[PDB]
């Protein structure tokens, strides 16, 4: 049956400024079925205080979710989003680029 | 507000 | 401008694990305002926007009651569909339902919707006249026959042109500061050298509402569609949205490029140039 691979965007709520409060976002969209694993990573380690929006879907029936957590950006700290879904042979890791 | 259904089945 | 109200329902069977997961959410335009999760402890419809939180207990008891009836209906539908398609009992399947209404700038009714999907593809949909049904295969046609005999379209049409519109207007009023606001995009441009012969030029649109926006790059006035990296419009998490378009510009051609932004909150479309 139908299987659609999640598109992934990792990004901050506000433009990144080192030392200032912010939210790290990972937006997964256009996927099907709805089962999906999403983790936010700080220096390669899962962040445990991560929330997500309520399951919803687009006009084309494909699902979307927003995962988010509070963070304070930094010059050295690296962040990423790890996503696993049936359409993926292995978990997709997207690194947070403050310019994207 | 939600629809108030009889309800109706597929 | 124009407005809509939508309810989205997702039902997923869980073979050998009991009752199906059932998630319901309601949106006014691009703002979620309610939810229901079968796996939650409350077992009630819950506010997800500030302007709905103080709707009385009568409201919440009523939405809780109706959404539970929705849940029970979907749970049966999963079985019925399992049969229509002669599928196994051990497989997990998804039923999705969406309905709601569109109104114009004058808040008058434009369109109504009511449609179902089985495992990610169209199953049955109420047509625009709100009097006929679109069914593709035999299974769906069977449902269509049920619904023609029970005159389902007529009752749905009443709600779509009546209470759906009526209550969309109320939400717009109650949540005026949020639902009737227009946040024009905050726009800027970044420039980063990919190499010494090329650079990335990225045009940003930030903190805007609603979500619908147009973001385009041009080189000496011509569209750069296929040469533009354009991301899906995405939520900031605070009720606003973001989007950006990027182009790779060769050395000394920055002045040739223009970024174009259209949004409800901008009187005249914006033209930005790196200079």
């Amino acid at each position: 049956m139908i299987q659609r691979t999640p598109k992934i965007q990792v990004y901050s709520r506000h433009p990144a400024e080192n030392g200032k409060s912010n939210f790290l976002n990972c937006y997964v969209s256009g996927f099907h079925p709805s089962d999906i694993e999403v983790d936010l990573l700080k220096n390669g380690e899962r962040i445990e205080k991560v929330e997500h929006s309520d399951l919803s879907f687009s006009k084309d029936w494909s699902f979307y979710l927003l995962y988010y957590t509070e963070f304070t950006p930094t010059e050295k700290d690296e962040y990423a989003c790890r996503v696993n879904h049936v359409t993926l042979s292995q978990p997709k890791i997207v690194k947070w680029d403050r310019d994207m | 507000k939600l629809y108030q259904n009889p309800t109706t089945y597929i | 401008g124009s407005h809509s109200m939508r309810y989205f329902f997702t039902s997923v069977s869980r073979p050998g694990r009991g009752e199906p997961r059932f998630i319901a959410v309601g949106y006014v335009d691009d703002t979620q305002f309610v939810r229901f999760d079968s796996d939650a402890a409350s077992q009630r419809m819950e506010p997800r926007a500030p302007w709905i939180e103080q709707e009385g207990p009568e409201y919440w008891d009523g939405e809780t009651r109706k959404v539970k009836a929705h849940s029970q209906t979907h749970r049966v539908d999963l079985g019925t569909l399992r049969g229509y398609y002669n599928q196994s009992e051990a497989g997990s399947h998804t039923v999705q339902r969406m309905y709601g209404c569109d109104v114009g700038s004058d808040w008058r009714f434009l369109r109504g919707y009511h449609q179902y999907a089985y495992d990610g593809k169209d199953y049955i949909a109420l047509k625009e006249d709100l009097r006929s049904w679109t069914a593709a295969d035999m299974a769906a046609q069977t449902t269509k026959h049920k619904w023609e005999a029970a005159h389902v379209a007529e009752q749905l049409r009443a709600y779509l042109e009546g209470t759906c519109v009526e209550w969309l207007r109320r939400y717009l009023e109650n949540g005026k500061e949020t639902l009737q606001r227009t946040d024009a995009p905050k726009t800027h441009m970044t420039h980063h050298a990919v190499s010494d012969h090329e650079a990335t030029l990225r045009c940003w649109a930030l903190s805007f509402y609603p979500a619908e926006i147009t973001l385009t790059w041009q080189r000496d006035g011509e569209d750069q569609t296929q040469d533009t990296e354009l991301v899906e419009t995405r939520p900031a998490g605070d009720g606003t949205f973001q989007k950006w378009a990027a182009v790779v510009v060769p050395s000394g051609q920055e002045q040739r490029y223009t970024c174009h932004v259209q949004h409800e909150g901008l009187p005249k479309p914006l033209t930005l140039r790196w200079e």
